[PDB]
């Protein structure tokens, strides 16, 4: 029933995060890059977005930025899940509207705890 | 005495971290999922997940062999060992090893010989396979974003009492100021078109040192946005 837009350029990463999300009964739509993600928002409005930073075509900082430029989007919570480990990368993502930033490698169980907290 | 930058060393360190982090993210997430989901995995998905762990370990191992190989060449402790080999099976073997990585990026990989096979040469097969793999790898990593006809091709020929191996791609190409530097240790072109591509900048320095240990040379030709040709000449 709850719908998550999962945005990452690694198929390997998407598979494992989609597996843990569907374990909870969530529905998953995949985007391979940030532009594809923004195009998917015309088909639907997800209850949550899981967002990578480093992606070809359109990165995650740019996604976050544009998400704040439409009003239907600007309110969908976003959890950023990224190999980017700097405090300044985190601050920037938060300043751009992300609700939470988690750094890869990640614990799948901690990640699902945080996904739940944003969906409740 | 001007050789290198300490800043290049700082970027290198950061890059190793970044490149190793990706397969490690997969290993840890897949392993912990299996551990916490035994009742929720069917057998084909359990085996699938274990095969991801294994395949991501193998990628990581390769990245570690690159660091090692480089330190060895650097301290001139890597002595090559030559023998007659058929480069046509060598090149086909290398194209084979790269198919998975390549289709994951929708890159087609071809092999044409201008001369009839086998093309026989006195080379270290292991070290020359490593040269071919770094060029094919590069052709995939640096291929165009969003294109339906992406390719890397190996073209083999016999020239100048030697073998001439060209690896051609239709990828992003290399700006002219960069052609003089790409073979140097730690050097990576830094552009909005390489931001998400991982690497250390060791690949082509290792390739070049290996080619030179055979008394051969490697050079490049490229057009920004058209693609590139790496030329490897080795004596027979
Ligand atoms: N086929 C290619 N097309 C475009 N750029 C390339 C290609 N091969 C190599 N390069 C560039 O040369 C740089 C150095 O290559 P290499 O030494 O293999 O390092 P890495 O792949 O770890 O950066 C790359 O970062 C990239 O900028
Ligand atoms: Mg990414």
């Amino acid at each position: 029933s709850k719908k998550v837009l999962l945005v990452d350029d690694s198929a390997v990463l998407r598979k494992i995060v989609s597996f843990n999300l569907k374990k909870e009964g969530y529905e998953v739509i995949e985007a391979e890059n940030g532009q594809i993600a923004l195009e998917k928002l015309s088909e639907f409005t997800p209850d949550l977005i899981v967002l990578d930073i480093m992606m070809p075509v359109m990165d995650g900082f740019t996604v976050l930025k544009k998400l704040q430029e439409k009003e239907e989007w600007k309110r969908i919570p976003v959890i950023v899940l990224t190999a980017k480990g700097g405090e300044e990368d985190e601050s920037l993502a938060l300043s751009l509207g992300a609700r939470k930033v988690m750094r890869k490698p990640f614990s799948p169980s901690q990640f699902i705890e945080e996904v739940k907290h944003l969906l409740n | 005495r001007l050789k290198r930058i300490d800043r290049m060393k700082t970027e290198f360190i950061a890059n190793i971290s970044h490149e190793l982090r990706t397969p490690l993210t997969a290993i840890k997430a897949y392993a912990e999922t299996i551990y916490n989901s035994l009742g929720e995995l069917d057998l084909s998905t359990l085996k699938e997940f274990l095969e991801v762990i294994i395949d991501q370990s193998n990628h990581l191992e390769n990245l570690l062999n690159e660091l090692l190989d480089f330190s060895r060449l650097e301290r001139k402790s890597l002595q090559i060992n030559r023998e007659k080999v058929d480069l046509c099976d060598l090149v086909e073997s290398a194209v084979n090893a790269i198919k998975e990585f390549a289709s994951s990026h929708n890159v087609n990989v071809l092999f044409e010989s201008n001369v009839p096979c086998p093309v026989e040469a006195y080379i270290d097969p292991t070290r020359i396979r490593q040269v071919l793999l770094n060029l094919l790898n590069n052709g995939v990593k640096y291929s165009k974003k969003d294109a339906p006809d992406k390719y890397v091709k190996v073209i083999l020929d016999e020239k100048d009492g030697g073998v001439l191996i060209i690896v051609e791609d239709n990828g992003i190409g290399i700006p002219d100021h960069a052609k003089d530097r790409i073979f140097e240790q730690f050097y990576r072109v830094d552009s909005s078109l390489t931001y998400e591509v991982p690497g250390t900048g060791l690949g082509l320095a290792i390739t070049k040192e290996i080619v030179e240990l055979h008394g051969g040379r490697i050079w490049v030709e490229s057009e920004v946005g058209k693609g590139s040709r790496f030329f490897v000449w080795i004596p027979k």
